[PDB]
């Protein structure tokens, strides 16, 4: 309903309204303050009573007079959804920023949506292939699986997500949703250009990819509801349309950080170190809003930034609950000259427990993990003295484990340029074969340079030819 | 001759062990330093959170 | 006995959407623990079916044995392995060895729970399993109330002369949940921002 | 990379087999009747001769040998919960016969 | 005097506040009773908030409390009953049975608050306590009127030791003991009850040489704290009025510090060092001082302590560590290695160990033992890298004696039939000095390490040498 108000205060970027009549809105309703600038959309988070609410600000609060009108839309901020959301870029107020005008829609929906219940559940967990070696072996993707990557940008957080799109999105077909939660401006423009160049999106033709991008000059309340805006679009596809979809998310640390900034202001006492008290409920909603239904099925890949590389920090910890597979990428490994930078000892998938990836694949991956863990154990002794001041058996073990570490480097294919080595696309089926041979000593007799930046089995042979000459 | 090269080699090996071991010493100094700063920081926040309510 | 083969939320009502509870009574979330007088020393083996676990650190009934180790290293999988092994005895005519398990899931995504319940039905053992769940999407009080109504459902089995096992996964997210409500009801913090009366909840 | 005498290496050698004996994969529990034999083989040193890599071959095959032949013996350990002088001698003959692998 | 009515205003947790009348004022430390369907809830008044408004910590559960419900005032402290009719029975924090022998009843009552004795009263240790456990006897001798303190990790044998002391020493010695359980497990209370009835320390057709006040951990934090005080006063009645030298027991005193820290935050006090209460020192000092030897009675406390994560440089154990004359380090490793007790004698500091308190001979034997052991510990680094096989002959004979000493610290237990399978053995002090004296002289230097495994005195080592031969 229409509810007039005036802006009593603007304390931080958590404005307080004082309504001029006895009608009052519910919590999570949306309000607009009229200025010759545009609008500011703010969203009720508390009622502090005496007809004074406190509202989250999705627009910077510059130039706000006290005693200035506000109006009530009468519900939560409404995005536009449809199959005419494709080829588009959507911000957070449901308005384009790629300027193709008014976003054609049949239903406009509230950004908050009550999560899918535990009666709509697909039991699916079928293998989907990444086309990256490390990933196929250590933590192969799944139809129901949720993957997350942690640690700070090494190879570039974004860039990894680009390879994933290059490989998985041209062989999964159908719809894909990208939601970038307070992601850097320049990077979105480069991707938009690439999709049209590679004929995925076209604004003159079809668009089987849809897009949501925010901006990291936007205020904290806004960057927090970039995530929800994409998520509304995703549900529409999964359910109403019933299509199987992807999701990619980069950077979802930024959701948590945006929440932590507003947490203080609202009138909350936060948790230790600084993070929000509502972290568990809120993280719960997002990851139960991406939960498979018995219509379509989805697979998600999420990027998390750590400002210390400490996954025991409270925000990376809560992520872990909602993940059944991970592919941690560590800064250390990038610095050493290994791309990709996957840590191999902090990898997991749910299907890697048993013969859920087949017995042969499980034997090869089980032994790989053992060899590298021994290599990590003998790291001190190697540093302190060396390997010839160890036992003869051990010396082989160390040398074998040194070929494995190097072997894992696969050249990127939409970042071939950046690595500087022409990309290798190494199959799930091939990765099992290549790794089998290497464990039995069949390529462990030729240089540690014939393992430096190689793909499958064939390439190892070919880098020997080079070195010889 | 064999023995002399062996005790000599051992001396060299054990000298090279001190250079490497020092480098490990200096690294664990920085580890101790980072750790101290976090312990002090986190303790403050908890006292503050208590005063604040 | 209606709760056998039901998923139930924190209030003891279906969410999986099976038929309604065919109950014999009602009970309460917080009732005081049996004293030293209604106690009798432990005397009854419990078996995991992993040789290390049994051999080195044997489990028994009325004991509380704490499975500790980092998140998601197959922590659910250690706990599921005990549940699966107690099937052999459960099936027959000996009453001393029986399982009517209550699995507690706090903080987890529905997708995960959904994989477990199917693994049990295949392995033939959702016959006697009850899942008390409070997913993470669902507020902090319901998350918190979830272990505690799970216990009450056990005190009834325990009382009647039946044997059951309660997995409390995970009590670290229980403290966290309790933290959210307490700090927004502005109660002073214990240690690490977790209110200092957390201990009383866990011990009772 | 300490030099190790024979007294020290009896321990280290005995231990490595035991460690491997403990070893388990995910999702394969077993009943008490069939963990009582396996522990006898490790503790009473039947694995000291058996090579470290094939302890896991032996664990599985030993269990198939007993299921055919000594299934009477296993039922007795299950029903009575204790190994008698007669059960101990029988168990010791069984390990012995299969101690080649 | 005449009852004082206050009406409840806010139930927040353990903290529950009451609103007494004017013109009649409560005092701190009184006991309020609140009518309830679960007994009568007892409230320790702990603050005045002004205008006769108290903030109290509960001594019983704070669930199903009725808003605006009438609160009487006894007019004084929480008063238990005391007597020789407290022998046997298990009491709780408010002076009510748990073991259901009916109300503990007597001709006297006393309060659970007392101001510590003055300098003038004081009296000094000048007596010898016999432990009957060798590692303890030689290498960290406990002495009568002690303030002995059993620091150790999580369940490393703390309970196990305490149960043996009570079995032997309580019955042997003529005075009383009160064993106090402050917020211990419902498993542990039952094991402790059953065990002291079989060993004959408790006879319920008669008088006992132990009493029990078993508190429970499922009580609000305020209540856990003052379970300890409740046990102490029954010993004070003995100590003082009946003039008996009490051999006191408490379990576990860490629980008193913890219990108190949870209500510290809530009372409005801001946290201090390592999340512990800033009222750490003054609450410790009051407990410890009351438990001091005096002319009216000598008190010989054995207090269990839990060391958190095996870090003793934490302030709460560290505070407690000073007051405790005869410290004990019980190392986790040594429990596992098969040596009961797991006493580490190089880190046990005794204030009753010296060239006159146990005398020059005793002191000397035990100094030689400590050094020999210290060689073995120091030489571990040398052994680790370089190897044992380039080690000296002289070092190896010294090390062989130490290794023999190390497994001679092992002695069996009569309260462990589940943990040990060999009945206990009680070893005199005089005997310990001679048998260890034998080892250094090299009478035991060609007789295995394992021939000192679970033996008592000298005679037992020598016979056990014959047992290994055959």
């Amino acid at each position: 309903t229409p509810i007039t108000g005036k802006v009593t205060a603007v304390i931080g970027a958590i404005v307080d309204v004082h309504f001029e009549q006895s009608e009052l809105p519910a919590i999570l309703n949306a309000l607009e303050i009229k200025t010759p600038q545009g609008k500011l959309v703010l969203e009720v988070a508390q009622h502090l009573g005496e007809n004074t609410v406190r509202t989250i600000a999705m627009d910077g609060t510059e130039g706000l007079v006290r005693g200035e009108k506000v109006l009530d839309t009468g519900g939560p901020i409404s995005v536009p959804v449809g199959r005419e959301t494709l080829g588009r870029i959507i911000n957070v107020i449901g308005e384009p920023i790629d300027e193709r005008g008014p976003i054609k829609s049949k239903l406009r929906k509230p950004i908050h949506a009550d999560p899918p219940s535990f009666a709509e559940q697909s039991t699916s967990a079928e293998i989907l292939e990444t086309g990256i070696k490390v990933v196929d072996l250590l933590a192969p993707y799944a139809r129901g699986g949720k993957i997350g990557l942690f640690g700070g940008a090494g190879v570039g957080k974004t860039v990894f997500i680009q390879e994933l799109i290059n490989n998985i999105a041209k062989a999964h077909g159908g719809f894909s949703v990208f939601t970038g939660v307070g992601e850097r401006t320049r990077e979105g423009n480069d991707l938009y250009r690439e999709m049209k160049e590679t004929g995925v999106i076209n604004l003159e033709g079809e668009s089987k990819v849809a897009l949501v991008f925010g901006q990291m000059n936007e205020p904290p309340g806004a960057r927090a509801r970039v995530a929800l805006t994409g998520l509304t679009i995703a549900e529409y596809f999964r359910d109403e349309e019933g299509q199987d979809v992807l999701l990619f998310i980069d950077n979802i640390f930024r959701f948590t950080q945006a929440g932590s900034e507003v947490s203080a202001l609202l009138g909350r006492i936060p948790s230790a170190v600084g993070y929000q008290p509502t972290l568990a409920t809120d993280m719960g909603l997002l990851q139960e809003r991406i939960t498979t239904t018995k219509k379509g099925s989805v697979t998600s890949v999420q990027a998390v930034y750590v400002p210390a590389d400490d996954l025991t920090d409270p925000a990376p910890a809560t992520t872990f609950a909602h993940l059944d597979a991970t592919t941690v990428l560590s800064r250390g490994i990038s610095e050493l000259g290994i791309y990709p930078a996957v840590d191999p000892l902090d990898s997991k998938s749910r299907l890697l427990d048993a013969a859920v990836v087949g017995q042969e694949h499980y034997d090869v991956a089980s032994k790989v993990q053992e060899t590298l863990q021994t290599y990590k154990s003998l790291q001190d002794i190697i540093a302190i003295l060396g390997m010839d001041e160890l036992s003869e058996q051990d010396k082989l073990t160390v040398e074998r484990a040194r070929k494995i570490q190097r072997f894992l480097s696969q050249p990127f294919a939409v970042a071939e340029v950046f690595t500087g080595i022409p990309g290798k696309l190494v199959r799930l089926k091939d990765t099992v074969a290549s790794f089998k041979a290497v464990l039995e000593g069949k390529y462990d007799n030729i240089p540690e340079h014939a393992f430096y930046m190689v793909g499958g089995i064939e390439d190892v042979v070919a880098k020997a030819e080079k070195l010889a000459a | 001759q064999g023995y002399a090269a062996e005790i000599s080699a051992r001396r060299n090996a054990m000298d090279n062990a001190s250079k490497n071991a020092g480098d490990m010493i200096n690294r664990y100094s920085i580890l101790y330093n980072r750790t101290r700063q976090a312990v002090i920081t986190n303790e403050l926040v908890d006292i503050i959170t208590g005063a604040s309510s | 006995p209606g709760l056998l083969g039901r998923v139930v939320d924190a209030l003891g009502n279906p969410i999986d959407g099976k038929g309604p509870i065919d109950a014999a009574g009602r009970s309460r979330a917080q009732v005081k623990a049996p004293g030293i007088l209604p106690r009798r020393s432990v005397h009854e083996p419990v078996q995991t079916g992993l040789k290390a676990v049994d051999a080195l650190v044997p489990i028994g009934r009325g004991q509380r044995e704490l499975i500790i180790g980092d998140r998601q290293t197959g922590k659910t999988a250690v706990a599921l392995d005990t549940i699966l092994n107690q099937k052999r005895w459960n099936n027959g005519s000996d009453e001393s060895k029986k399982l009517y398990c209550v699995y507690v899931a706090v903080g987890q995504k529905r997708s995960t729970v959904a994989q477990l319940v199917q693994t049990l039905e295949q392995h033939d053992a959702m016959k006697y399993s009850i899942i008390v769940a409070a997913t993470a999407s669902e507020a902090a009080p319901l998350q918190y109330l979830a272990p505690f109504t799970a216990a009450s459902i056990g005190e009834w089995f325990r009382d009647n002369g039946k044997h059951a096992l309660i997995v409390y996964d995970d009590l670290s997210k229980q403290a966290v949940a309790y933290r959210q409500l307490s700090l927004l009801l502005r109660r002073p913090p214990g240690r690490e921002a977790y209110p200092g009366d957390v201990f009383y909840l866990h011990s009772r | 990379g300490s030099d190790l005498d024979a007294s020290t290496k009896q321990t280290l050698v005995r231990g490595e087999r035991l460690t491997q004996l403990l070893k388990q994969n995910q999702y394969s529990p077993l009943a008490t009747e069939e963990q009582v034999p396996l522990i006898y083989a490790g503790v009473n040193g039947h694995l000291d001769g058996i090579e470290l890599s094939r302890i896991g071959e032996f664990e599985s095959s030993f269990l198939s040998y007993l299921k055919s032949n000594h299934n009477e013996l296993l039922t007795e350990i299950r029903e009575k919960g204790e190994l008698s002088k007669e059960l101990l001698a029988s168990l010791k003959s069984a390990t012995e016969s299969f101690v080649a692998t």
